[PDB]
Order: structure tokens, then C-alpha cells, then sequence
RNA sequence: CGUGGAAGUCUGUUAGAGUUGGUGUCCUACAAUACCCUCUCGUGAUCUAUGUGUAGGGGUGAAAGGCCCAUCGAGUCCGGCA
RNA sequence: GUCGGGUGAGAACCCCGACGGCCUAAUGGAUAAGGGUUCCUCAGCACUGCUGAUCAGCUGAGGGUUAGCCGGUCCUAAGUCUCACCGCAACUCGACUGAGACGAAAUGGGAAACAGGUUAAUAUUCCUGUGCCAUCAUGCAGUGAAAGUUGACGCCCUGGGGUCGAUCACGCCGGGCAUCGCCCGGUCGAACCGUCCAACUCCGUGGAAGCCGUAAUGGCAGGAAGCGGACGAACGGCGGCAUAGGGAAACGUGAUUCAACCUGGGGCCCAUGAAAAGACGAGCAUGAUGUCCGUACCGAGAACCGACACAGGUGUCCAUGGCGGCGAAAGCCAAGGCCUGUCGGGAGCAACCAACGUUAGGGAAUUCGGCAAGUUAGUCCCGUACCUUCGGAAGAAGGGAUGCCUGCUCCGGAACGGAGCAGGUCGCAGUGACUCGGAAGCUCGGACUGUCUAGUAACAACAUAGGUGACCGCAAAUCCGCAAGGACUCGUACGGUCACUGAAUCCUGCCCAGUGCAGGUAUCUGAACACCUCGUACAAGAGGACGAAGGACCUGUCAACGGCGGGGGUCUUAAGGUAGCGUAGUACCUUGCCGCAUCAGUAGCGGCUUGCAUGAAUGGAUUAACCAGAGCUUCACUGUCCCAACGUUGGGCCCGGUGAACUGUACAUUCCAGUGCGGAGUCUGGAGACACCCAGGGGGAAGCGAAGACCCUAUGGAGCUUUACUGCAGGCUGUCGCUGAGGACUCUCACUCCGGGAGGAGGACACCGAUAGCCGGGCA
RNA sequence: CGAGUGGCUUGCUACCUCGAUGUCGGUUCCCUCCAUCCUGCCCGUGCAGAAGCGGGCAAGGGUGAGGUUGUUCGCCUAUUA
RNA sequence: ACGACCGUAUAGUACGAGAGGAACUACGGUUGGUGGCCACUGGUGUACCGGUUGUUCGAGAGAGCACGUGCCGGGUAGCCA
């Protein structure tokens, strides 16, 4: 997904970014229904196209590791 | 010579200042008396100028629209409770001595009452540990063992927006526009790249520093430059 | 971009003008002071004592 | 295979910005920094008008001691001063 | 520009016509700033105008700018000022906090105007016609009235609606051309009032388990399609406006592509893309009021800035005129403008010079160097190496094609869109002009885009992402201020300050002795105050006790300054150079030795390499991609050369007119020798020498230009450095004052901070005032 | 070992110029010197011849093209009387 | 205002065991320099004639512009090597 890049910034600095950006245009499930379609709206902004639901969540992922440790406790 | 850039810096001219008319909140904690029967709703998700992370605009019960620090999963509909007898969930502000030990916590309080100053950054937290009825220990962000007031207020849950120092910049332009919404003079030229007249480190033939470049901290502005009082430098040993 | 001849064409911003106060050709339209009498600075004239020689 | 149309992406005298070589022309100049051809950038850390801020051992400086009205390793004016 | 002609005492350049040209994002049209009367008329030529002038931006005299609805005015933006408060010796000084005001004329927001006519000069301002807004008054309606909406918004891609324009078809009116029958122009008509509504959203119906839909994404039993409906757009259509206006006349109709304008869908952000006044919400009639300021002209190769009628500089809108073509490209031509980038006449017009064309054979032999020039070129088809970060390299390279004419096929609704086929046919040449890459390889550097010495340096320098270390929990670290106070900060360690290194990849050895920083410290050293001894009827003063930071001492630390040798089979001073790389942009010797390549190679590349004096974030090595960066090789090309010629345009030369400057002790027709402060037109001896003028290229006048920038000298200057001398800020630390109650401790009442408040934290500390010791090129 | 000539090298001196006599190399154009490289005429020879070596007179003419290097110098190539 | 060289005859001769190998003289040419000239070859030749691309004058005919010839082909005189 880099590809934009050229044959520019090296090796980590454009794979760091192709394996984020798949990890964020990719289908995830939604904390309303169970549907997988949120989408990023802006840095750390995230929605489900499906039941509108605007929410907070990371700003490359919709849920960090550490906002899964909220729910444990 | 002449001043150092971190000299011209306190000065408070345009080229250092934050682009604070471009700002939207001051994210503080509510007043409230004591009663906890104030409760509101997540009316939007707006993206903040300042730390680069989310906000969250609620609605109070009195009709009040304020920003307040998103934290991890609060969405358009939830309900967000702030008072002494608050629920213990995500997005909820309590004072310390209510909140559970072992729970993440986030725009923790220095003074009771202040608004939170404390773990207010992407995707960090303070952790709460031990219970008194003098003292609550809160583990900040650092690794630092603080000693807190249990009547400081805190949010539960960890700031939105984590994981965002994990993408690099790439490219300078894109540093260009982060800094261009901050309180900070970019690009950076080397001491050891400028004149003798400008810096300390500046002049030679060849670039390297004049003097050694750990500092003591009794040094004057205009000399304390590179490691300021490092009690060590280096990777190894 | 030469500093003398080439770098005069942009010169098309008035900022001294005529005085309410003393007449002169010096009343900093933008500053709102006057540079030779000092309007808008202070209530007093502005004079100096090196205006002219020391003993004089 | 198509669709899509990303990019401090490419060609480009589009507008606009810049200024490599000719060590050409000029050098009592058209001009106290000009002319011509050649050359570089041209969706971005882009270019630009106006308004506005920072002032002299002080600013401003992607740093050349660059720039702060033809004035800069400390502006200009007058005074100290014959 | 030329031929006629006009006016005039006078005409190359003032005016008319004709002919011939120039300008096409400008040399046209409208404007911002800035100018300030430069605008129009009349009369003039003493001034100004690169010649002349009857002309004029010149001289003189008159005249000229008309607004409810175009701007200002009003609003708020970055931000500025005033007052109060506080600081300051003080103020015309100074940060904060309050309140008030100011801050947008092209180009932020914003109540309302269109069409025509008229002047020598104004014009949405005057006049005619028509329209619109706001306020107020009266009358009717209305009791709603403030929630909400608007004002009001980023970048990229894109669909739909749609006007002007442009073009096509056909018709009408007028013109042009005259083998044809083609070619040009026109065919008009506003604001406003009324009306229509696509998109979006939503409601009812319906009932899809796979269908609906798009340029694309997409949509759905949480209810798809289809059907009906609510809400709802244009500066757009439609009707009025209009037996208004305008036109000599006709006074059209359809279409395509469609700027403006309207309305949607999508994507991006470690970037999140104004505010306020105002408007809507919230009817209608009639009447009244609508003041104040701007308004001329230029807006530039003559109205602005640059001393100038300066080849410079200077913002906005017209980006849709025709052919052309991908095109806002070239070239050509309209509309419109101009012959004022304002001196002319003459000589086949010499030398020489500036720009330039063409040169046989050779083909880089030229030169530091292919500098200069040239070669290549558009489009389609075929085809394409090493290497690589898999993106790229790449338009690699290399090869073929290319016009016109006749008749067609395919894609699409179609284009005056595109892609092809068959036959015919012309030239030396079909991207026929124009437009339009020369190609390949090796090496060095910096990764890349980007930055820079305004005016001799664009680079390898700066920046950069990336790597790394340092400081700080926020009453912080860092920084500004004399103070009151302030930046960072609408910020909080995934932060931001201070530094180093400089993409990626493989890596980054050893040394803490010196220096720096930091931690610790029995003991030693360590100021003042207070305390004790001596001294003095007191005091000066001498000594003692106690002892803070700091120092000694110990430890940690090199991605901290830096270091990584000599001798022998350790010594200095801690270690003794590991991976790598290596005759280097570092190698003195040096053109090192071997090889490659050439006839010949101080070059270049590879290998070796004992390295005068390589080497690991003073980063080492390596590297795809990129480059107006340094060096080298090959193909191609050529007037760079052999070696020069002819030609073209502007000068040069002669004539009319205009008309400077540099320079000048005097004398001066010199030449060869000599002499002289040793580098003489002038002295000495000889030689030569009739005067004046024209053109020339520059041998001499140690030519002209600049009181040598090199060098030295001066008890000269300045910038910069430091373990130079002396001091000054600043930081740390003790002590005294503020400062209180009961060598360690409790408290609360000053004082500080948090809290809106109640009240909470801290607390005689901190802050502040004073003094003492330490550090202290930050500064003098 | 001894005696000299020159004024191309280098060194020495500090006379001339610091109110400036423009620095190397190259190029282009002109004149000159002889201590002659070739060419003309000669003498000797360890002169058969051929080709040379050495010497004398002699400055009329000639003394060229190229590869590395900024180079002067020099090294190298093929031509040349 | 001429300098120099190569070649042929001399001659495979003189000389010399052989290998090798001349000269006087007479001739032909080349090179460098010099002065002049254009029949010949060559260059130029924005005189001229032709072809042809774009655009404008309606087509045709005939023309303008495309830097001082749009480009391409040929080229007289003169001037030249
Ligand atoms: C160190 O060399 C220089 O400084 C050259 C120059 O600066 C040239 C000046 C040229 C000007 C500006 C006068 O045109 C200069 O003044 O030279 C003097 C100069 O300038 C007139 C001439 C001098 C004086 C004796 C003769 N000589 C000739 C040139 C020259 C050359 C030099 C030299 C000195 C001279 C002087 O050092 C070695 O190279
Ligand atoms: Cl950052
Ligand atoms: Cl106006
Ligand atoms: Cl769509
Ligand atoms: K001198
Ligand atoms: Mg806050
Ligand atoms: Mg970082
Ligand atoms: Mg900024
Ligand atoms: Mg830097
Ligand atoms: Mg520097
Ligand atoms: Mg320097
Ligand atoms: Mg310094
Ligand atoms: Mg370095
Ligand atoms: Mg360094
Ligand atoms: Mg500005
Ligand atoms: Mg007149
Ligand atoms: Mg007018
Ligand atoms: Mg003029
Ligand atoms: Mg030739
Ligand atoms: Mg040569
Ligand atoms: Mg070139
Ligand atoms: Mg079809
Ligand atoms: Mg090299
Ligand atoms: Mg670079
Ligand atoms: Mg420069
Ligand atoms: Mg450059
Ligand atoms: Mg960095
Ligand atoms: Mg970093
Ligand atoms: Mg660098
Ligand atoms: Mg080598
Ligand atoms: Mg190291
Ligand atoms: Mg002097
Ligand atoms: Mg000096
Ligand atoms: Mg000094
Ligand atoms: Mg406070
Ligand atoms: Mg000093
Ligand atoms: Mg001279
Ligand atoms: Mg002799
Ligand atoms: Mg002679
Ligand atoms: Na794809
Ligand atoms: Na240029
Ligand atoms: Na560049
Ligand atoms: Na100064
Ligand atoms: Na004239
Ligand atoms: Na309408
Ligand atoms: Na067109
Ligand atoms: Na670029
Ligand atoms: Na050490
Ligand atoms: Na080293
Ligand atoms: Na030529
Ligand atoms: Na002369
Ligand atoms: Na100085
Ligand atoms: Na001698
Ligand atoms: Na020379
Ligand atoms: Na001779
Ligand atoms: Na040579
Ligand atoms: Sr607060
Ligand atoms: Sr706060
Ligand atoms: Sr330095
Ligand atoms: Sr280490
Ligand atoms: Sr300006
Ligand atoms: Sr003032
Ligand atoms: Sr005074
Ligand atoms: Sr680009
Ligand atoms: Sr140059
Ligand atoms: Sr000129
Ligand atoms: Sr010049
Ligand atoms: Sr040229
Ligand atoms: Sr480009
Ligand atoms: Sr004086
Ligand atoms: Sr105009
Ligand atoms: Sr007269
Ligand atoms: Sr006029
Ligand atoms: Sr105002
Ligand atoms: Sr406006
Ligand atoms: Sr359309
Ligand atoms: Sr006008
Ligand atoms: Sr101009
Ligand atoms: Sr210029
Ligand atoms: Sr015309
Ligand atoms: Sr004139
Ligand atoms: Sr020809
Ligand atoms: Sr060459
Ligand atoms: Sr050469
Ligand atoms: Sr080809
Ligand atoms: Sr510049
Ligand atoms: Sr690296
Ligand atoms: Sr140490
Ligand atoms: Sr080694
Ligand atoms: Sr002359
Ligand atoms: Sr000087
Ligand atoms: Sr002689
Ligand atoms: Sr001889
Ligand atoms: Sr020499
Ligand atoms: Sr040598
Ligand atoms: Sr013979
Ligand atoms: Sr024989
Ligand atoms: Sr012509
Ligand atoms: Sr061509």
C-alpha cells in the first residue's frame, strides 16, 4: 500500500506504514451491533457506517492493547 | 556574540508562539458542589489541534456543551457520569479515593480541583495502586511513583488516539504540518552548524563540539547547551 | 533578486502622512505615531536636546 | 483482466517561482545587479497580494555571519564631537 | 513604414485616405495600490520631449467627478490603541487582568438596481422606463417570537443539473466574391415578479434470503426494488416585464460540447480547515424618509517605485474569439489597440564588431574540460539489459510506421470524438513549418523533494525522515523581563525542552588516566552572621569553636570532549585500532607496483596496499532511486580544430539635427644607445624628422580608473576564542529580615498555592529584601 | 687542480615602485642571440664502403602533430632533414 | 622569395671476402613558405526557379506571415580554397 512512496524512504519506513494502513482500511467490528464496518474518519476518530456510531479508539487502530486492559478491570 | 535560539524562545514572538486562535478547549474537570446527579450525553467526536488525539463533545443535564478528553471507546449516545457517587466505567470522572486500585486511569488531578494536569497524551495512562485515607499512590506515565491527594479527580480508561507514535513521519513535509500547529520553531540547525557568535558548539574548520557537551546546571541561558546536568550519556556500560 | 533598483517597484505603501497635530509629513499611518512631533505617543512635543550642539 | 486515481511522482517557457552555463551582450549601462539563449521547480516543506507581529548587542536566520529600505562580523539619524 | 492630401511662416515624424506592417494572458478590456488634475476645451512653443513639431502627459486660461440600492460607512480576523490597575527614581517606558475603541475600499462577512438614452469631459450617480431594500407613520391582519436555521468555511477525485461562449443543421435579413458557389456579419431584448424542480433527507405502500445501484465506493428483513407522497436548486427553463428598449433589416428554430451558477457521491489528516454583525424564523396596503464621504484621468517599454517620458520592478479579474494541436504550447488570424520598445538621409554598404545562415574532405586532431554549437525529437506498433529497497531501472537500448485521395468497418446517444480496413496516388523529404530526449557505461558525493551566500560560491554545505543521548511529574524542565510579569501552554512524558548523528541494509570494537557532567563521601579543606578567648571603661583588631555548597577523596558515564602509540618476546598517559575501508575529496614519498584502455593516458577504473597522517552516530561500510554536484570511457553529431570562405540583419563609414564624459604641471615629430634613485618623448651622444587631416588595430606614455585588500609598522579599530588579566550578570549554598506557638520534632496565626465557595495543601519553610562562599567567556 | 665567460636557474642584498608598473601556464603576433638540432662548406677518425663518432666555419631558412598533467619542466607515441 | 625532402638514371656500379653498398651529374615529383588568379573541381550565393507543411486573403488562381529564406531541392555572376 506504499506504493504511492516510489522507490523513495527505504525498506522500514515504508513497510511500517503499508502494515498500519492495513491494519486500518481493514474490517472491523463494531461495539454497537456486530458488523464489520468501521472506517477512519480522522486521528483517532473512528465510525460504523451501518448504525452511525462516531467513537474514540486509537489513532491507527479502532482498539489498543492497552484499552482491551479497561475492560479486565 | 549573539543570543542563542533558546534565548529568542522566551521572548513569546509569533515564530514561538502555539497558534492558540486555532484551539478549541481547554479540557478541564466540571464544577459540581457535591450530589453526582450531574450525568450527560456524547453529542460528537472532534478532533483536537493541539495533542493531535480525539474529544469528546458532551451535554450535560443543566445544558451545558463542553469539550471534554476522550478516552478509549466513548461513542455518540453513551452516557458519561461525573461526581463523588459515579459509576465505575470508561469515560467517567470520580475522585481517586472512589476509583478501584488496579484500574487505568487518565487527566488525573495535581490539586483537588485543578482539571486534571496528569497522563493527558495519545493512548497514555496513570495506574492507581495503593489506598489510605491520607494518600493515594498513582504510578504516572514516566514510570514515577506519585503521591496524590485521594480527592483528586481523574477519568477512567486510557486516552484515545494510542499507537500514534508507531507510524513514522516519512517525509519532512509531514513533520511541516504537525509542527505548524504547535508552540515550536521547526526546522533545527545544529549548533555544530553555526557560527561562533551563535552557539557554543558553533565555528571550527570541521563540525564537532567546542567544549564537552554535558553542562552543569548552575550554567547561564546562553551557555547551557547539548546535556544539561546528564548524569550519564551513552548507550552502553 | 537585486536589492537596489528591482526591489524599489514594490514600493506602493503610504505610511507617513500629513500631521493633525504639527503639519509635517510624519504621522506613521499604520503606527498612528508621529515621528516628528510625536502624536499619538505622547502629550508632550517631541524635542531633544541633541537636535542641536551641546552648547547650543 | 478491469475499476480506482494515490504521489514533498514524472514531462511541461500553463500561470507562477527559481537562476546552471555562455565566464555571451552590457560594463561613463536601458539598468548603482540590466539583456538574450540555455537551464531548474511547477499539488506542495508550493507560489502570491494585502493586513499584522518581532528592533539594534537586539530581531530574523532549513546557518551563507545571510537578512533587518542600494547601509550589516553589530542598521540609520542626530548628539557626545572641533 | 510608403504614396498622395490637409493645416501652417515653417512638416520625415500633427491630421485624412490608401497601401504595408506590429501586438493575442497582451501592445486588448476592467481595476487595487500608488500618483494628484496628469482628464476635456481653447490658446501657445520660452521650458520639457534622445532630431523636428503646427503635436503633447509641456506653458497659460477656462471647464469637468452628481448615487437609498457601486464602494466607504457597519461587523468581527491576526493584532493595535485608550482608560483603570500594578511596576519604574521617573516617563512619552513596561507585561497581565478588566472595560472601551480601533483593525478588511482590488481580495473576509454584508439589506436593496436593471435596461436604454445623453456629454467636449460623469454616469448601476444625470435623464427615460421598470424594479428592489430598510426605517418610520397610518390602516387591515397578528398575537405567535424563540427554539432553530442561516451568515459559516480544508485539501484531492468525481457524477448530475445548467447558462454564456464556440461549433454543427436549416430559414430569414445585409455584405462580400465573381469560371466555381462559396465566404463574412446579424438574426437582440435585463433587473424584477410568477412559476417549474434534479440532488439530498424523510414518510406510507411493498416484501427482496439474493437482488437493487454506481464513473467509483456501495445498499438491504434494523426492510432492497417498484409505487405514491412530504421537504426541496440554479446567476437555469418557462410566462410576464415588452404595441419597454435596441436594430438599416431580419428582428430564427433545433442540436452538441458546456465557463459561470446549482446540487450530490467518494477519499485524505501524528495537518481538522475564522469570527462577529446581520438575515431567516415572522403577513399585507398606502405614504414619508434614506443624510455624510469617495466618484475626473493613468494604472505603465511616458501618469506608480526606481534622480529620467529608465529594456528594471509592480496585485487582481477577462483561462471559452477562429485554425491548429494533448494543450491556457508553437505558428497564423479576428475583436480591440498600435506604427511612440520614437531621430533621420546616403554608400552592393570596405576593415573591424554584435547577432546569425551555409560550408567540401576529415570528425574533438580543438580545449583544463566538447566550453560554444550541433545531434536526438511529436505519435503508434514491436522490443527492452545490469542492478533493485520489487516501487523502480524504463521513453533503457534497438527496430518499424507516419502525407494526400476514394470507399468503408468498429466503439459510443452523439460530437465539427476516438480506434482501425481496402484501393488509388505525389515528393529528396509526410511530427514536411512549427512544436519536438541525443544515447550508453564506470567512479566520487549527498539517500530522496526541499534550503542558501538579495549583488562573483546552488555545492559535497543547511534541512529532512530515521537513529541516539540528555533534562523535567507541571508550584516541573527550558527560556524572556529591572520589576509588575511573560513564552512554552486551550500543552502534561505516545509530552516538550536541550543537544548529536543524518533514508533504508549490515554494523557500531577497546579506553573513565586528563577534561566535562553526575552521584557519594569516614576523614581533610571550606565565607559571613551568631557564639566563646584575648584586646579596647567602648571600638578598631588578633585567635578559637562550628561548618553550607564547593574542593580534596571514591564511584558512575564515551551515540561526553576525546584517545586507540613507542619499544621488546612492557613504557608513556587509560586503552593500543576490532568490522570494515584503504595511494582515498584522507597517501608525503608519487606519475607507488600490476592490470584494463590508447599509437601514446601525471587522467579514469580494477587489484595490491606496510594507511607520511583510514576507521566505526568526531559514525564505519554499502547502496536501488534522485541530481543545472566532481572525474573518466564509448556510439552518434558537428566549423571546437585542420583552415578558413561566402552570405544575412544591426552598427561601423559619409551627410542634416541633437550633443555629453573620462582626462589635462609644463613642454612635446620621435628612434637607437648611454646616463640618471639601478624601468627617460624632455639629460648626453648620435640617428631620423616639411605641416595638417582621415580610417585602423591598441606597442609605449612603467596609459586612465581606486591615498595597495598582500607584507610590515602604529604602546590603531573591530568581530571571535580560551584553563590571558580584571570584572559583571546568572545558578547553587549559608546567614539576617519577613518570622509565630509548643540537634531533632510538633503546631498554626503570618506568608504561598489549589478551590467559585465552603474549604483543602503547604507553613514559619518557600517567595521577596540583604549579605557571604562556590561555579560562572553567558556578557563587558 | 687551476683560470674564466654568461646573466637562462637558485641564492644573497634591500637601490627603485606600496596616493597599485595586474602574478603562473597557455595562446596570438613581431624582432633578436649563438653556446648550431637540421640544412651548406669543411678537418680528424679506432676514415674500405654504408652508417657513425668528434671537431671547425656558419644564424639564410627550418625546427612540425599528438596521449597524461593547469602545469613550466618532464614522461610517452607515431611521423621528420 | 625562396627553404627542404623523396624518387629514377648513375647502379646493384665504385668500395668490400661477403654481408652490405655510395658519389658527380641529369631528371621527375612532394613538402613548407611566398605572390597572383577563378578556365577546371569545391564552398557560398536570405539573386533566382521549383517542391512542400501551418495559417490568413471564400475556393481556384495568385499571394502575406512562420527572424530577419518556414522548411526542403537545385543554383548564375562575384567573392573565394
Ligand atoms: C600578491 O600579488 C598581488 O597582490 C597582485 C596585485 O594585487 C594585482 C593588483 C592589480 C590591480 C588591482 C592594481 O589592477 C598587486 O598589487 O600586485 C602589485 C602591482 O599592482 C600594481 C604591481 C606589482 C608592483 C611591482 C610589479 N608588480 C606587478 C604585479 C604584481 C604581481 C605579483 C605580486 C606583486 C605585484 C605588484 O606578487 C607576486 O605576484
Ligand atoms: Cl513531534
Ligand atoms: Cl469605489
Ligand atoms: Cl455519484
Ligand atoms: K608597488
Ligand atoms: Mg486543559
Ligand atoms: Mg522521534
Ligand atoms: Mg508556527
Ligand atoms: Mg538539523
Ligand atoms: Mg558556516
Ligand atoms: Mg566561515
Ligand atoms: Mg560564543
Ligand atoms: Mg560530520
Ligand atoms: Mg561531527
Ligand atoms: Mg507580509
Ligand atoms: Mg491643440
Ligand atoms: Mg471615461
Ligand atoms: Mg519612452
Ligand atoms: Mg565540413
Ligand atoms: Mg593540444
Ligand atoms: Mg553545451
Ligand atoms: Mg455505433
Ligand atoms: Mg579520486
Ligand atoms: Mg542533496
Ligand atoms: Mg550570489
Ligand atoms: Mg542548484
Ligand atoms: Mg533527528
Ligand atoms: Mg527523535
Ligand atoms: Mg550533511
Ligand atoms: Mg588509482
Ligand atoms: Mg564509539
Ligand atoms: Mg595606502
Ligand atoms: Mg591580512
Ligand atoms: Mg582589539
Ligand atoms: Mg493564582
Ligand atoms: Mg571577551
Ligand atoms: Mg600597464
Ligand atoms: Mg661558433
Ligand atoms: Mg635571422
Ligand atoms: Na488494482
Ligand atoms: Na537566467
Ligand atoms: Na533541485
Ligand atoms: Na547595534
Ligand atoms: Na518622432
Ligand atoms: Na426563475
Ligand atoms: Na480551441
Ligand atoms: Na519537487
Ligand atoms: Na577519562
Ligand atoms: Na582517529
Ligand atoms: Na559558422
Ligand atoms: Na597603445
Ligand atoms: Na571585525
Ligand atoms: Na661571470
Ligand atoms: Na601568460
Ligand atoms: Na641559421
Ligand atoms: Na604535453
Ligand atoms: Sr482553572
Ligand atoms: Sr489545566
Ligand atoms: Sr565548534
Ligand atoms: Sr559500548
Ligand atoms: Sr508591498
Ligand atoms: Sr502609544
Ligand atoms: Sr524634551
Ligand atoms: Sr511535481
Ligand atoms: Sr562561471
Ligand atoms: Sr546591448
Ligand atoms: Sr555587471
Ligand atoms: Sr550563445
Ligand atoms: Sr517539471
Ligand atoms: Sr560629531
Ligand atoms: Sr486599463
Ligand atoms: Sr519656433
Ligand atoms: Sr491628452
Ligand atoms: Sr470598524
Ligand atoms: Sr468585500
Ligand atoms: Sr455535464
Ligand atoms: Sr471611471
Ligand atoms: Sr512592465
Ligand atoms: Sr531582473
Ligand atoms: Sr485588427
Ligand atoms: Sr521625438
Ligand atoms: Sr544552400
Ligand atoms: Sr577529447
Ligand atoms: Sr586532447
Ligand atoms: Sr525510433
Ligand atoms: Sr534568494
Ligand atoms: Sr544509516
Ligand atoms: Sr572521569
Ligand atoms: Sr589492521
Ligand atoms: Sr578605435
Ligand atoms: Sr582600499
Ligand atoms: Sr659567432
Ligand atoms: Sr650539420
Ligand atoms: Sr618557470
Ligand atoms: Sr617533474
Ligand atoms: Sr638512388
Ligand atoms: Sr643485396
Ligand atoms: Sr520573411
Ligand atoms: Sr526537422
Amino acid at each position: 500500500s506504499s506504493g504511492r512512496f516510489g522507490a523513495r524512504y527505504g525498506r522500514v519506513s515504508r513497510r511500517r506504514v503499508a502494515e498500519i494502513e492495513s491494519e486500518m482500511n481493514e474490517d472491523h467490528a463494531c461495539p454497537n451491533c456486530g458488523e464489520d464496518r468501521v472506517d477512519r474518519q480522522g486521528t483517532g476518530i473512528w465510525q460504523c457506517s451501518y448504525c452511525d456510531y462516531k467513537f474514540t479508539g486509537g489513532s491507527y487502530k479502532p482498539e489498543t492493547p492497552g484499552g482491551k486492559t479497561v475492560r479486565r478491570s | 556574540g549573539r543570543r542563542i535560539q533558546g534565548q529568542r524562545r522566551g521572548r513569546g514572538t509569533s515564530t514561538f508562539r502555539a497558534p492558540s486562535h486555532r484551539y478549541k478547549a481547554d479540557l478541564e474537570h466540571r464544577k459540581v458542589e457535591d450530589g453526582d446527579v450531574i450525568a450527560g450525553t456524547v453529542v460528537d467526536i472532534e478532533h483536537d489541534p493541539a495533542r493531535s488525539a480525539p474529544v469528546a463533545a458532551v451535554e450535560f443535564e443543566d445544558g451545558d456543551r463542553r469539550l471534554i478528553l476522550a478516552p478509549e471507546g466513548v461513542g455518540v449516545g453513551d452516557e458519561l457520569q461525573v461526581g463523588v457517587s459515579a459509576e465505575i466505567a470508561p469515560g467517567n470522572t470520580l475522585p481517586l479515593a472512589e476509583i478501584p486500585e488496579g484500574v487505568p486511569v487518565c487527566n488525573v488531578e495535581s490539586s483537588p480541583g485543578d482539571g486534571g494536569k496528569f497522563a493527558r497524551a495519545s493512548g497514555v495512562n496513570a495506574q492507581l495502586l495503593t489506598h489510605d485515607r491520607n494518600v493515594a499512590v498513582v504510578k504516572l506515565p514516566s514510570g514515577e511513583m506519585k503521591r496524590l491527594d485521594p480527592q483528586c479527580r481523574a477519568t477512567i480508561g486510557v486516552v484515545a488516539g494510542g499507537g500514534r507514535t508507531d507510524k513514522p513521519f516519512v517525509k519532512a513535509g509531514n513533520k511541516h504540518h504537525k509542527m505548524k500547529a504547535r508552540g515550536t520553531k521547526w526546522p533545527n540547525v545544529r549548533g555544530v552548524a553555526m557560527n561562533a557568535v551563535d552557539h557554543p558548539f558553533g565555528g571550527g574548520g570541521r563540525q564537532h563540539p567546542g567544549k564537552p557537551k554535558s553542562i552543569s546546571r548552575n550554567a547561564p541561558p546562553g551557555r547551557k547547551v547539548g546535556d544539561i546536568a546528564s548524569k550519564r550519556t551513552g548507550r552502553g556500560g | 533578486t537585486g536589492a537596489g533598483t528591482p526591489s524599489q517597484g514594490k514600493k506602493n505603501t503610504t505610511t507617513h502622512t500629513k500631521c493633525r497635530r504639527c503639519g509635517e509629513k510624519s504621522y506613521h499611518t499604520k503606527k498612528k505615531v508621529c515621528s516628528s512631533c510625536g502624536f499619538g505617543k505622547s502629550a508632550k512635543r517631541r524635542d531633544y536636546e541633541w537636535q542641536s550642539k551641546a552648547g547650543e
